[PDB]
């Protein structure tokens, strides 16, 4: 049955499995085919697995990576997914002398909430947006990749796995141990991630929860009863917490425009009831001059 | 707030209502079986029931098991010394979709009192995955009434638990609840705990929302009365024993209504 794929080479380790660049040799179409060994005497088929197909069979949408068939051998499992050229992540260090032109970091940015509305429309978190994960191309897509710790939700949501989102990125409900996170935590790593299009550089590049939890509060000032109702009560919310000021918005990002600061606030507003959702964000002022470019450089 | 996805439900409403029509068993299913029953049927849920208490699972993971028994027995017969394999092998990969922290194989293997081995469960896992094609993502009985929940005014534990009670006794019979999809056995659920607490009646807000009124109800909520009333003598009875506990705040021991005045 990969009796038509030809590899080219191994592209990276994500969640699960090992990605590999190949071509179909009858149709000529170049994919990327993510595959787990099961051995079996595991546990049979891993959730990352369960979760990461039948949550994609499902999501079909210019923005997130298309799954595009299953191989299903007896003791080896293939997954084969349209290709995309590099992540974010390598990019932003392509760009390392001039930055990345203001018109492709709008462009990421309305595309990259696109996908993530039409996740959310469809009741699943993604739970690990970062630069790793999300993927371009030559003619200017952006795409969310890596759904393998992904899952699907319930309305209202239950209490699911805490240990979620990589550190740089995840929002402080999970680090102050909230009972129920939702929607807005995909929304937080977005905010993060846009800051990092227009610095090159994580916002909060913490080395534990607790020195994560202080960047973060040492940026956005630390949250009283005020700025987000119901904090001081949070599990891991202690009373002795430094309280910091926090800093005029426009000292974040420092090149950042009135409109992109207005926006990248109310992604990063403490109170996940407040926070702005994808859907509404794509109609915020900011996109008003909005275009799809090709990158800048050659990938 | 963000918790009731303000910005989504009414999507995610449209797009369960979608899939739970795409993700239907066939109705007409347990008639083309040449060995199992319905009767074997009901034994079989009944017991996923007390395995779902005796590894404390969430009641959606089982509404997600019945589901992939029913969608693989639609396409599948199956010898009645096998049903029970399926059906492991289902509350297995159900487990593994919607826990947190499902049981390991191991465990599985064990609570089928060494009827069949671990080769066989694992094998048996990757033969529903591949008849179900790995749609496992499908809507049941709990993510529409979970949605329900939120138009009471205010909110009554005894109802919402009961309303649960009576969604899960549905998965026992295939007769006649195969028939009835999961947004309509929610709503004859809800609406017949509701009434069976308050008094109150199926609000309009949820007629707004989800398009039945009680004439189009009428039919699930007949039947469902009648499961309700006749439960204390069903030869099931794990669903009664389970909704005595304290944690859905023993509904099961309240009583019927002797009509429901439609
Ligand atoms: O950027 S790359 O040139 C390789 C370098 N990446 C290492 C991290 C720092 O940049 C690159 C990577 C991936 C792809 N294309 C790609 N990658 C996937 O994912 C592999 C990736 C995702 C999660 C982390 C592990 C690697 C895909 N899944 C479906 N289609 C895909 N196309 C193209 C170039």
């Amino acid at each position: 049955s990969m009796e038509n794929f030809q590899k080219v080479e191994k592209i990276g380790e994500g969640t699960y499995g090992v990605v590999y660049k190949a071509r179909n040799k009858l149709t000529g179409e170049v994919v990327a085919l993510k595959k787990i060994r099961l051995d079996t005497e595991t546990e049979g088929v891993p959730s990352t697995a369960i979760r990461e197909i039948s949550l994609l069979k499902e999501l079909n949408h210019p923005n997130i990576v298309k799954l595009l068939d299953v191989i299903h051998t007896e003791n080896k499992l293939y997954l084969v997914f349209e290709f995309l050229h590099q992540d974010l992540k390598k990019f932003m260090d392509a760009s390392a002398l001039t930055g990345i032109p203001l018109p492709l970091i709008k462009s990421y940015l309305f595309q990259l909430l696109q996908g993530l509305a039409f996740c959310h429309s469809h009741r699943v978190l993604h739970r690990d947006l970062k630069p790793q994960n999300l993927l371009i191309n030559t003619e200017g897509a952006i795409k969310l990749a890596d759904f393998g710790l992904a899952r699907a939700f319930g309305v209202p949501v239950r209490t699911y796995t805490h240990e979620v989102v990589t550190l740089w990125y995840r929002a402080p409900e999970i680090l102050l141990g909230c009972k129920y996170y939702s929607t807005a935590v995909d929304i937080w790593s977005l905010g993060c991630i846009f800051a990092e299009m227009v610095t090159r550089r994580a916002l909060f590049p913490g080395d534990s929860e607790i020195d994560q939890l202080f960047r973060i509060f040492r940026t956005l000032g630390t949250p009283d009863e005020v700025v987000w109702p119901g904090v001081t009560s949070m599990p891991d919310y202690k009373p002795s917490f430094p309280k910091w000021a926090r800093q005029d918005f426009s000292k974040v990002v420092p090149p950042l425009d009135e409109d992109g600061r207005s926006l990248l606030s109310q992604m990063l507003h403490y109170d996940p009831n407040k926070r702005i959702s994808a859907k509404a964000a794509l109609a915020h002022p900011f996109f008003q001059d909005v275009t799809k470019p090709v990158p800048h450089l050659r990938l | 707030g963000v918790n009731e996805v303000p910005d989504y439900h009414e999507d995610i409403h449209t797009y369960l209502r979608e899939m739970e029509v795409k993700c239907k068993p066939k109705v007409g299913y347990m008639k083309k079986q040449p060995d199992i029953t319905n009767s074997m049927r009901a034994i079989l849920v009944d017991w996923l029931v007390e395995v779902g208490e005796e590894y404390k699972l969430q009641n959606e993971t089982l509404h997600l098991a019945v589901n992939y028994i029913d969608r693989f027995l639609s396409s599948m017969s199956v010898l009645r010394g096998k049903l029970q394999l399926v059906g492991t092998a289902a509350m297995l990969l159900a487990s593994k979709f919607e826990e947190i922290y499902p049981p390991e194989v191991a465990e599985f293997v064990y609570i089928t009192d060494d009827t069949y081995t671990k080769k066989q469960v694992l094998r048996m896992e990757h033969l529903v995955l591949k008849v179900l094609a790995f749609d496992l993502a499908a809507p049941t009985i709990n993510q529409f009434l979970t949605q329900y929940f939120l138009h009471q005014q205010p909110a009554n534990c005894k109802v919402e638990s009961l309303a649960m009670f009576l969604g899960e006794l549905s998965l026992i019979d295939a007769d006649p609840y195969l028939k009835y999809l999961p947004s309509v056995i929610a709503a004859a659920a809800f609406h017949l705990a509701l009434y069976t607490v308050t008094g109150q009646s199926w609000p309009e807000s949820l007629v707004q929302k989800t398009g039945y009124t009680l004439e189009t109800l009428k039919p699930c909520l007949l039947d469902l009365h009648q499961t309700y009333l006749r439960a204390p003598q069903h030869a099931q009875q794990s669903i009664r024993e389970k909704y005595k506990n304290s944690k859905y705040h023993g509904v099961s021991l309240l009583n019927p209504p002797e009509t429901l005045n439609l």
